[PDB]
């Protein structure tokens, strides 16, 4: 972005490491952090529509249970 | 039949709230849980204001 | 390793969250609210309490803070 | 035979701690 | 300066025996003169005269004073002078720099690198990178003050 | 990438400093710690909270054995009075050869330390002035060190294992709990402060050996049993008696009248042996209240849900609060530092108003030393007490396990203690402050005549009732013939009034004008040292800036830019905040007292009334007066035995100060830098070869405040602290 | 004449102190004392002063060692008052400032448009909006306890 | 002029101009009835 002053476009990244490989997001696919389009997955957010929010005692040493959500 | 009216907030999610109002417009759209469109004259840790809401809220009175 | 939990509701944006630094942002297509949009984190590995991401990002009660806990080379930052 | 403690305060402050910030040096590398 | 703290430790604790003071961590003629002092052989030839020695506080035991109270004289210095001074000759060091780090980094800050995106003050900005505040130089300088005060 | 240390992957993974600080910091936050099952912590405590109970057995064993040898009591028997009470033994290799002209002082023979910690009376008291007689306190201490570390060792095996239940039993722990805890305890004491100390102020090696032969109240062990008594308060101690000694040695045992007589100056012996042999019936009632197994005796509960009376043709409705006090351990840690709490700061007089012992209220040196300390934990108990009380909420309370009773209500209409607590203040916050300040106008304007000094007209009442006969004032009882003070005439009141005023005596001290220009100013403190902590404790539940630091916790550091409206906001950091305002609310309380009391150990007690009521007086004379013997006890010459604080206090005078850059510098100016060399020192050769195990950060913002607080308060317990105490031993 | 502290009369530290305290800025004879300004340090003054010396007499305020003003209301004796007597007005002089601060306000949403409407002040006072202020309690106090409050106003 | 009315107000220095020019008067009060000490009724 900071290809963002002087008109200019297309920026892209990598990694790239001992030993190589992954690293970025632009482009894997470019997917602009912006848009939205193809299949991007859930992760998306507490069955508490936040309002809800309290004093939070469903814990008392879960475990299996909760480590997390 | 209330669009817009003195109509208040009810739920453990908000800022004002009980403060009391104003549901300017209201959509018809299914899906979310938010079609109730609300704007005061009071205001938030924004300026804009007017967040939208819906649903174990519409506690009131006239 | 980014905390603690945040909240739906806005995108698009075009007048909020489109400014994290370290990434952290798809924009999965989802039906609810008034065209399509719900999301935090695709991602929360790259980030980085990077926390200007409700500042752009309304949408009522708390909406972004850190809990780092762990705190990880990763985004407590210090490469070098 | 006779002439001390001070056995005692070139340890407490001297060897001791020099094996606190020794051997916990560490905790880390305990 | 950590240094008075030694003859303090070396005062009570520290037994005039030995420590860093003028009869002590002497230096015996001394501190000279240091120059000033030829500041006193200056008007007599060297810049051939103008008169009496540039200005009484330096130079020789040539005195003056007047109205009863004094005025100016050889004002001698010594231990209590490359003391003290060290730390006005420090101080005006990390007072600076503070100032030049906050200088330098301001913009481009190798930690946030980016800057102007938040303004001149501008508060701090993370919570994560685990504890990003006091960045801005506006507040290189809210502290830049402190110390000048402090100095 | 690094696998160590231990408890949770989270920061034991993480690769910076942290580790270290997060580690040590947060090393007793187990109750949320990944590792600690609805025991571990639960066990855990236990052998824990035996634990202690070893050093501070070994804190004393010592202490004790440290005496007799090391001081000179063997010897200060001889003779009981100067003095510069004596500590420890001082092994500095680094004091200079006056230390001769350093601490040759009392007993020594070498530098020792000048003892104020009291006890050398308490010790004194209980029994012996024989150190042969000593060397076994420490044995005991011992016998008890060991001993109750098996209590650590073993109880904490599963075999001998715990429970969990057992911990949660409410009527057992308690009220069997009473009548043990406390109860017997004293009998046996309460009897010690009966059998073995009598026969010394009679005069009686009575030692343990002869411990039946003895028989120091001549009829056996009879009227204790029949119904028949005062043949015991028969003839007490008398009258002159030299303390502890011969002639005048009136036998007797429990007696329940005098008190003082000038030459001991304190509670006299074994007439606090009736005392500790009563408060026991009450628990010993209240103390069979309830339970082991039997089916007589209280349950509590209705206790509740029909006594939330008073209360209810309306009201709240108790419908049980407990399994919130009994599962919410935070009460348990919510009112045993929260009330114990109280307790300290009503020792924090009692000890003094009436001391105890081998002669203290004419010490002026613990009152100085014994006090304060007894006071600043009636702070770091009676604070941080509300800590674990925002907790249970944000991590114990469940809105709807409660939401029914006065706590949840109490929250429904909480926003309201917060302001009428606050009001509180504002207004103790211009007025006994307003009016306080030309009382520092006038007195600088030539116009002391004019002035707006209020003398107190109401605590005033009291003080005389309760015996005062000072001056004024034609009323009843302390009429030295009133119809409060009769019907009773006689039980408790002729000698709780024979020493009621002069002074040397500072029983019910002798009420100045501005007594409330402090008094009020203490009664604002508090309010405004609470709110804080009702809040820090009580919105800081959730509030509506971040509706849900009920999930965030009760620690989280600071916020960030966060939409410009959000900044250091643990409820911690509101503890933060709450530890500043009640060491100032100490900052006060203990200005007056040493201005007062200082007052009179030297006749001038224009040191206060003369002055304080306008505030130069504290600075001139409280303050600035009195002082450069202890820091001219340095001065340019050398350093005659009040050396020390005049390096301490400095200290305190450092120590303090530095509590500042950890406090006013804030967090990443310190990264930024110490990356900008962090780096220099990657480069440069010869110290190349050195890539270091972890990897230097700057701090959490949290402990960025914390060490602020440690290096301070720390730097602030110091000096009033050496000065208090330096001071003292030049002036009295 | 309660607690102590007594009335002045009797004199013995207060008059005296104070007839040493005010007059040795008197023995400013150490200047020049006939007409000044400059230097009146002498002569005048002392006269709102010693000129009111067993002036201020003169109703007690037990003044009290030290020889200085106690200064004591509680409700007793002629004193109930001291700062009662001038105690109440305060309490007055005060909360109808609440009045305007109410009526003012309580305009800040009448004539409709808020806020600011508060920087701009349109003159608020001079008259009813304070002048009502004379007039508030025990007449209209309960201005509080009905349909304005409750609160009970839309 | 009016009216009440409102009337028209000014800027900044209203709330501080009330300060000065009228609140000075209480010197002069506290001249009037020098000092004060406490209460004089009439
Ligand atoms: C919110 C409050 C909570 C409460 C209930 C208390 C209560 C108390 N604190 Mg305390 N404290 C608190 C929070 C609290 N504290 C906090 C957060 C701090 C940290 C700064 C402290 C730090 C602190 C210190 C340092 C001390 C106290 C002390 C005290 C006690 C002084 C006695 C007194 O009240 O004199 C006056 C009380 C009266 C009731 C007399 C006035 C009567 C008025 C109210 C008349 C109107 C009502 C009616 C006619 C009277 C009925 C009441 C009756 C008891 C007379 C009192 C038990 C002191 C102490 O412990 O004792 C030595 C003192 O040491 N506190
Ligand atoms: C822990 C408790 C208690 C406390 C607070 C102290 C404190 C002190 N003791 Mg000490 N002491 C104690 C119990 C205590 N003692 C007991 C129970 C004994 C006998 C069993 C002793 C026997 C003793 C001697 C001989 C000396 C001290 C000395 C001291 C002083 C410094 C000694 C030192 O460096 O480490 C103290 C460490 C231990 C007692 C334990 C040693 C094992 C460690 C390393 C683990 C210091 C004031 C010295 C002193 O004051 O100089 C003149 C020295 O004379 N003590
Ligand atoms: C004096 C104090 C305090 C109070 C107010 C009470 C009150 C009561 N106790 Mg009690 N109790 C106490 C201390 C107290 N107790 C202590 C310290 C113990 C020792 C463990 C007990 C042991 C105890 C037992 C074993 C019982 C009681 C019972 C009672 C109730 C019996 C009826 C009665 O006595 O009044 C009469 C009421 C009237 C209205 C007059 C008509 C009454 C509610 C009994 C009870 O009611 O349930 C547990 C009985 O079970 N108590
Ligand atoms: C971080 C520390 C750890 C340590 C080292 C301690 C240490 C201590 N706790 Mg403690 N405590 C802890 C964790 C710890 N606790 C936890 C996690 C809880 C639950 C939140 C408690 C709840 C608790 C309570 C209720 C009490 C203590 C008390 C004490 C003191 C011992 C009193 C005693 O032996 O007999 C005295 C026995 C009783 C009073 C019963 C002691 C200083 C007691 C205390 O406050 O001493 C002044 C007591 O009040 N603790
Ligand atoms: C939200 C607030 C609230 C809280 C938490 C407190 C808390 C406290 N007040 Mg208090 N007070 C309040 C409102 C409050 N007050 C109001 C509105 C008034 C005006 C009537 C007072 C007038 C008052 C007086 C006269 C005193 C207290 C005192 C106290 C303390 C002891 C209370 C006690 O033991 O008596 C039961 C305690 C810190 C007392 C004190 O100083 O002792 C520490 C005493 O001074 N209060
Ligand atoms: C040295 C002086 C100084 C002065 C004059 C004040 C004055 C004040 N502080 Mg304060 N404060 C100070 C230093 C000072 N503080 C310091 C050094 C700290 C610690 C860093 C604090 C921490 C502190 C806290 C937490 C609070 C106050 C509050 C207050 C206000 C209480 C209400 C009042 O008195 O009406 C005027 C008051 C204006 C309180 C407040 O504002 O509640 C209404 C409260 O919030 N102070
Ligand atoms: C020595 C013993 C015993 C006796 C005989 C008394 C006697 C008295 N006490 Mg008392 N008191 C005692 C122990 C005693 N107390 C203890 C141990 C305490 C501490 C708990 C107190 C705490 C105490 C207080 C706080 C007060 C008294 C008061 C009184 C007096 C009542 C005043 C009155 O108005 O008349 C009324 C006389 C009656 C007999 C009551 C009327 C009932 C009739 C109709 C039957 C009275 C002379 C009061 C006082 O001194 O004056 C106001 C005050 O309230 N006492
Ligand atoms: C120039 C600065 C300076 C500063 C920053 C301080 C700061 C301090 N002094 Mg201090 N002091 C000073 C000059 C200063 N002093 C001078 C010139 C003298 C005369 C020699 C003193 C004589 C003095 C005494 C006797 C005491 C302090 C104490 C204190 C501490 C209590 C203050 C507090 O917590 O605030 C809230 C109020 C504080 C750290 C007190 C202390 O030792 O406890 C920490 C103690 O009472 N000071
Ligand atoms: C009778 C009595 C009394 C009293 C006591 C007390 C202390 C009580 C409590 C009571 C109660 C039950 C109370 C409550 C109250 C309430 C209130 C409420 C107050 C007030 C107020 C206010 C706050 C005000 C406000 C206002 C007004 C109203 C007017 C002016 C303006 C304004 C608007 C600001 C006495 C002392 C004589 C003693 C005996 C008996
Ligand atoms: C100086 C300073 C630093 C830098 C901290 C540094 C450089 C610490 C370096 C360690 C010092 C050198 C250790 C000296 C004392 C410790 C060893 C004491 C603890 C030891 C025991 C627990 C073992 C910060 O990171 C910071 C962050 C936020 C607000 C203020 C500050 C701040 O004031
Ligand atoms: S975080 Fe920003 S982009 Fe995401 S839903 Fe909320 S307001 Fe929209
Ligand atoms: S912490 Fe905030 S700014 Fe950083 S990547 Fe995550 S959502 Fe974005
Ligand atoms: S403590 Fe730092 S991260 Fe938190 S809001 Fe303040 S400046 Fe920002």
């Amino acid at each position: 972005t900071r290809l963002r002053s002087k008109y200019k476009i297309k920026y892209q990244f990598y990694r790239v490491f001992p030993s190589g490989e992954v690293q970025y997001l632009h482009p894997k696919d470019g997917v602009y952090p912006e848009k939205v389009n193809p299949g991007r997955q859930g992760v998306g957010l507490n069955m508490r529509s936040i309002g809800k929010n309290v004093s939070p005692i469903e814990v008392k040493f879960t475990g299996k249970q909760p480590y997390d959500l | 039949p209330k669009r817009g009216s003195k109509v208040k907030i009810l739920r453990r999610e908000s800022y004002w709230f009980k403060n009391v109002g104003s549901v300017v417009a209201v959509d018809q759209d299914p899906k979310t849980r938010y079609p109730v469109v609300v704007r005061f004259a009071k205001v938030n840790y924004a300026n804009i204001s007017t967040n939208n809401y819906a649903l174990d809220e519409v506690e009131e009175v006239a | 390793s980014h905390s603690v939990k945040i909240y739906d509701t806005c995108i698009g944006c075009t007048q909020c969250v489109r400014a994290c630094p370290t990434d952290v942002l798809e924009m999965i297509p989802w039906g609810g609210c008034k065209a399509k949009q719900i999301a935090s984190a695709p991602r929360t590995e790259d980030c980085v309490g990077c926390k200007r991401c409700e500042s752009a990002c309304p949408t009522d009660f708390l909406s972004v803070r850190v809990y780092l806990w762990h705190e990880t080379t990763r985004s407590m930052g210090l490469a070098y | 035979m006779i002439n001390l403690p001070s056995l005692f305060v070139p340890l407490v402050g001297l060897l001791f701690p020099a094996v606190a910030m020794a051997s916990l040096f560490l905790h880390v590398e305990k | 300066f950590g240094l008075y703290i030694h003859n303090d430790t070396m005062s009570a604790l520290g037994r005039p025996q030995d420590m860093f003071s003028d009869t002590a961590i002497q230096l015996q003629p001394v501190f000279a003169q240091w120059i000033q002092n030829t500041h006193a052989l200056a008007p007599g030839t060297t810049a051939p005269g103008a008169t009496a020695s540039t200005s009484l506080t330096w130079g020789g035991g040539d005195l003056v004073a007047v109205g009863n109270k004094v005025a100016l004289l050889p004002i001698p210095l010594g231990t209590a002078d490359f003391l003290v001074h060290h730390i006005h000759a420090f101080t005006i060091h990390v007072t600076v720099l503070i100032l030049l780090k906050g200088v330098l980094f301001a913009r481009s800050s190798r930690l946030i690198p980016d800057k102007a995106n938040l303004g001149f003050r501008f508060p701090c900005d993370g919570p994560g990178r685990g504890g990003t505040c006091q960045v801005s130089a506006w507040d290189h300088v809210f502290l830049g003050l402190f110390w000048m005060y402090n100095s | 990438a690094l696998r160590i240390p231990r408890f949770s992957q989270g920061i034991a993974q993480d690769p910076t400093t942290r580790r270290i600080w997060f580690g040590i910091a947060t090393a007793h936050d187990f109750e949320s710690h990944d590792d600690i099952t609805e025991g571990r912590l639960y066990q855990n405590i236990f052998a824990s909270h035996f634990g202690q109970l070893a050093i501070i057995f070994l804190w004393t064993s010592g202490n004790l054995f440290h005496v007799a040898w090391q001081g000179n009591f063997e010897a200060w028997v001889q003779d009981p009075f100067h003095v510069r009470p004596i500590a420890h033994a001082i092994w500095d290799p680094h004091f200079g050869q006056p230390a001769v002209e350093a601490f040759t002082r009392g007993g020594a023979l070498g530098p020792v330390n000048n003892a104020y910690s009291g006890v050398y009376q308490w010790w004194y008291t209980i029994g012996l002035r024989t150190n042969e007689d000593l060397y076994t306190g420490a044995i005991f201490l011992l016998f008890l060190s060991a001993i109750s570390l098996l209590a650590g060792w073993l109880h904490l095996q599963p075999k001998w294992k715990p429970s969990v239940s057992w911990f949660k039993n409410a009527e057992s722990r308690l009220n069997h709990h009473l009548s043990g805890l406390f109860g017997v305890s004293s009998l046996a004491w309460a009897g010690h402060l009966v059998h073995v100390a009598i026969p010394g102020s009679r005069g009686e090696y009575v030692r343990w050996n002869n411990f039946l032969d003895v028989l120091p109240y001549p009829q056996g062990l009879g009227p204790l049993l029949t119904g028949q008594w005062n043949l015991y308060a028969q003839n007490p101690s008398s009258s002159n008696h030299l303390f502890g000694t011969t002639q005048g040695a009136g036998t007797a045992i429990l007696t329940i009248l005098g008190g003082f007589h000038p030459q001991t100056q304190s509670l006299w012996l074994t007439d606090v042996a009736h005392h500790h042999l009563a408060i026991a019936f009450l628990f010993l009632i209240g103390g069979l209240m309830y339970r082991t197994n039997f089916g007589i005796g209280h349950s509590i509960k209705y206790i509740l849900e029909a006594h939330i009376p008073p209360g209810g043709r309306l009201g709240r409705g108790h419908k049980g609060l407990y399994d919130t006090i009994n599962n919410s351990i935070h009460f348990q840690l919510g009112l045993a530092l929260a009330s114990l709490g109280v307790i300290t700061s009503l020792v924090a007089q009692h000890m003094y108003s009436l001391p105890a012992y081998a002669f203290i209220a004419q010490d002026f040196t613990t009152q100085a030393a014994l006090y304060t300390h007894h006071q600043y934990i009636a702070g770091f108990i009676m604070t941080g007490a509300f800590a674990h009380g925002p907790i249970f909420f944000i991590r114990d309370y469940n809105p709807e396990q409660n939401a029914d009773n006065v706590l949840a209500r109490m929250l429904e209409h909480k926003e309201a203690i917060i302001s009428h607590l606050s009001w509180a203040s504002l207004f103790l916050g211009f007025h006994t402050l307003g009016l306080y300040v030309h009382n520092d106008v006038m007195l600088a304007f030539g116009t002391p005549e004019k002035q707006i000094l209020i003398e107190p007209i109401f605590a005033q009442w009291i003080q005389s009732a309760h015996g005062k006969t000072t001056y004024g004032f034609d009323i009843p009882l302390s009429s030295t013939n009133g119809p409060a003070l009769n019907a009773g005439r006689n039980i408790w009141l002729p000698g709780w009034l024979n020493a009621i005023n002069e002074n040397s005596n500072s029983l019910f001290l002798t009420i100045g004008p501005g007594d409330f220009l402090v008094h009020h100013a203490i009664a604002l403190g508090l309010h405004t040292t609470t709110l804080i902590l009702v809040k820090g404790a009580l919105d800081a539940r959730g509030s509506k800036l971040m509706p849900d630091k009920k999930d965030f916790g009760y620690s989280f550091p600071c916020d960030g830019p966060g939409r410009g409206g959000t900044c250091d906001i643990s409820a911690w950091d509101d503890f933060y905040l709450a530890v500043f305002w009640m060491l100032n609310t100490i900052g006060w309380v203990t200005f007056y007292w040493h201005w007062k009391h200082i007052t009179l150990w030297r006749g001038n007690v224009s040191q206060f009334n003369e002055s304080s009521t306008y505030l130069m007086g504290w600075l001139r004379d409280y303050l600035w007066l009195n002082s450069s013997q202890l820091i001219n006890g340095i001065t340019p010459l050398v350093c005659n035995s009040l050396s020390v604080w005049a390096w301490m206090f400095l200290f305190g005078h450092l120590v303090w100060a530095t509590g500042f850059m950890f406090l006013i510098s804030w967090r990443g100016y310190w990264q930024e830098l110490i990356e900008t060399l962090a780096w220099a020192h990657e480069r440069t050769p010869l110290a190349n070869l050195i890539r270091w195990r972890d990897k230097p950060v700057a701090l959490s913002i949290v402990q960025a405040r914390l060490v602020g607080l440690v290096h301070f308060s720390v730097g602030y317990i110091f000096t009033y602290a050496a000065f208090l105490i330096a001071s003292t031993s030049g002036k009295f | 004449d309660i607690a102590g502290l007594t009335p002045c009369k009797e004199s013995k530290q207060f008059a005296k102190r104070e007839k040493q305290a005010l007059k040795k800025l008197q023995a400013s004879l150490k200047l020049y004392a006939d007409d000044s300004a400059p230097a009146l340090a002498i002569k005048a003054t002392m006269e709102k002063t010693k000129k009111r010396f067993d002036n201020y007499g003169k109703y007690g305020l037990l003044c009290g060692s030290d020889g200085l003003p106690h200064l004591i209301v509680s409700g007793d004796q002629r004193h109930w008052g001291e700062f009662i007597t001038p105690g109440i007005l305060f309490l007055y002089i005060a909360g109808w400032i609440g009045w305007v601060g109410r009526s003012y306000l309580i305009a800040i949403r009448d004539e409709k448009k808020p806020t600011q409407k508060e920087i701009i002040i349109d003159v608020p006072l001079a008259s009813s909006l304070l002048f009502r202020g004379f007039s508030w309690p025990v007449a209209a106090y309960r201005e509080l306890l009905n349909g304005e409050l409750v609160d009970n106003n839309f | 002029m009016r009216d009440f009315k409102t009337y028209l107000s000014v800027a900044p220095v209203l709330s501080t101009l009330w300060f000065g020019s009228l609140a000075g008067l209480l010197i002069e009060i506290n001249r009037f009835f020098p000092d004060a000490l406490t209460f004089p009724f009439f």
